[PDB]
């Protein structure tokens, strides 16, 4: 069958301000099949209270999901999204950059 | 404005043990309002918007019975399709179905659709006439002949033109406060130096609804696609959407560049420039 | 409201 690799965006719900409570998002889209492993990382370590949207799909049948959790941006902490899918040989890590 | 009601269903077979994983979601425009997940505890269709919660128990019992019937049709389908394609009982496969109706500004029926996919490829789809079928291959041609004999397109056309549109109007009225509210994009521009003589200008559109939007850059009033980057529209997680477009420019020349924003929530498109 | 329809693939 067709195997389509995920497109990944990691971003905040609101414009980031250091020390101000917010929500970290990892939007995965354009993938097939639907089984996918998504973790949000704080300093390379897995964040535990992560929630996700209900599986849905686009016109081309590719799936999309949003993974999210509350977070507080800071000058010292590094945030990222780690994705694994049958199309990837190793998990893909996308670092959160507040400018994107 | 224009509106739509759409339902999305996905089943994924689990050959090692048990029944397929099944997920159903319903949307009015870009707002998810119902869901069913075979792995969830309730085993009921569940509300996901405050305006649907007011529907009575006959509504919820009816939606649960129908969504569980959809899950069983998909379970049977996965078996039939494995046979049509001469596939092993060991692999996991997927079936996806989407159907729904669009209404115009007058809230009258505009179009209906019903599409089916196997392993992420088109399998069979109802044509715009709501009478005919598009079969992608010879296995789908076998299904098309059965669906013609069983009056499937007639049952769908009656639902899409009647029931679908009637309930969509009901939801739009009950959920007026949000469903009929457009949230125009909150826009701003950021500047990111890439050297001592070039910089990226990023035009942001935040907190907008519905998701449909166009962000375009112009240089001296002409469209610019060279050295631009446009991200896919993404959910904010609070029901609204976000998007940005960026262009790399020579430092000192930022005033030649303008970002133009088109959205249903804007009577006139917005124009942004970098404020030095 | 979801559809109440019957089909066999
Ligand atoms: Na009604
Ligand atoms: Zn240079």
């Amino acid at each position: 069958m067709i195997q389509r690799t995920p497109k990944i965006q990691v971003y905040s719900r609101h414009p980031a301000e250091n020390g101000k409570s917010n929500f970290l998002n990892c939007y995965v889209s354009g993938f097939h099949p639907s089984d996918i492993e998504v973790d949000l990382l704080k300093n390379g370590e897995r964040i535990e209270k992560v929630e996700h949207s209900d599986l849905s799909f686009s016109k081309d049948w590719s799936f999309y999901l949003l993974y999210y959790t509350e977070f507080t941006p800071t000058e010292k902490d590094e945030y990222a999204c780690r994705v694994n899918h049958v199309t990837l040989s190793q998990p893909k890590i996308v670092k959160w950059d507040r400018d994107m | 404005g224009s509106h739509s009601m759409r339902y999305f269903f996905t089943s994924v077979s689990r050959p090692g043990r048990g029944e397929p994983r099944f997920i159903a979601v319903g949307y009015v425009d870009d707002t998810q309002f119902v869901r069913f997940d075979s792995d969830a505890a309730s085993q009921r269709m569940e509300p996901r918007a405050p305006w649907i919660e007011q529907e009575g128990p006959e509504y919820w019992d009816g939606e649960t019975r129908k969504v569980k019937a959809h899950s069983q049709t998909h379970r049977v389908d996965l078996g039939t399709l494995r046979g049509y394609y001469n596939q092993s009982e060991a692999g996991s496969h997927t079936v996806q179905r989407m159907y729904g109706c669009d209404v115009g500004s007058d809230w009258r029926f505009l179009r209906g659709y019903h599409q089916y996919a196997y392993d992420g490829k088109d399998y069979i789809a109802l044509k715009e006439d709501l009478r005919s079928w598009t079969a992608a291959d010879m296995a789908a041609q076998t299904t098309k002949h059965k669906w013609e004999a069983a009056h499937v397109a007639e049952q769908l056309r009656a639902y899409l033109e009647g029931t679908c549109v009637e309930w969509l109007r009901r939801y739009l009225e009950n959920g007026k406060e949000t469903l009929q509210r457009t949230d125009a994009p909150k826009t701003h521009m950021t500047h990111h130096a890439v050297s001592d003589h070039e910089a990226t200008l990023r035009c942001w559109a935040l907190s907008f609804y519905p998701a449909e939007i166009t962000l375009t850059w112009q240089r001296d009033g002409e469209d610019q696609t060279q050295d631009t980057e446009l991200v896919e529209t993404r959910p904010a997680g609070d029901g609204t959407f976000q998007k940005w477009a960026a262009v790399v420019v020579p430092s000192g020349q930022e005033q030649r560049y303008t970002c133009h924003v088109q959205h249903e929530g804007l009577p006139k498109p917005l124009t942004l420039r970098w404020e030095p | 409201t979801i559809a109440d329809y019957n089909y066999k693939l």
